């Protein structure tokens, strides 16, 4: 274990985890995937030709 | 919405001054307040569901920093302490009298 690259790894790899649900990209689950609707909403009305 | 009054006034001592208070004075007669900022249920309101909105939002969160350091005292002790457990108050001093009384 001791100057082993594989426990550098692994204890990287559990904090880019622990970072990746931290509090930075829980936010944008409340605030940005929720309007996904309306943008596919706005994505339908914009491939229409009604428009152009 | 509360006057000098006395420490006995009722909470709809409340109520009576946000009808006499706004429909006398200026606050509504020149439209300086608006009539959801004259209720303080407004304002309860208004606290307590952005308080729970916050609260879901962002108390989850919290069980990173809790396992990160549960993750560092453990790791501490599997370096140092393997056999290291909860020796809290009573572990250490029973281990201790034990030993002792040998």
């Amino acid at each position: 274990a001791t100057d082993r690259g594989s426990e550098s790894d692994k204890h990287f790899r559990k904090v880019s985890d622990k970072e990746k649900i931290d509090q930075l990209q829980e936010e944008l689950l409340h605030t940005q995937l929720k309007y996904q609707r309306i943008l596919e909403r706005l994505e339908k009305e914009n491939k229409e030709l009604r428009k152009l | 919405v509360t006057g000098k009054g006395n420490s006995s006034e009722s909470i709809e001592a409340i109520r009576e001054y946000e009808e006499e208070f706004f429909q006398n004075s200026k606050l509504l007669k020149t439209s300086m307040l608006k009539a959801h900022q004259v209720t303080t249920r407004n304002l309860s309101l208004a606290v307590s569901d952005c308080f729970w909105k916050m609260v879901r939002e962002s108390v989850e969160q919290q069980a990173d920093s809790f396992k990160a350091t549960r993750f560092n005292l453990e790791t501490e002790w599997k370096n140092n302490y393997p056999r290291l457990r909860e020796l809290d108050r009573n572990e250490l001093f029973e281990k201790a009298k034990n030993e002792i009384l040998d």
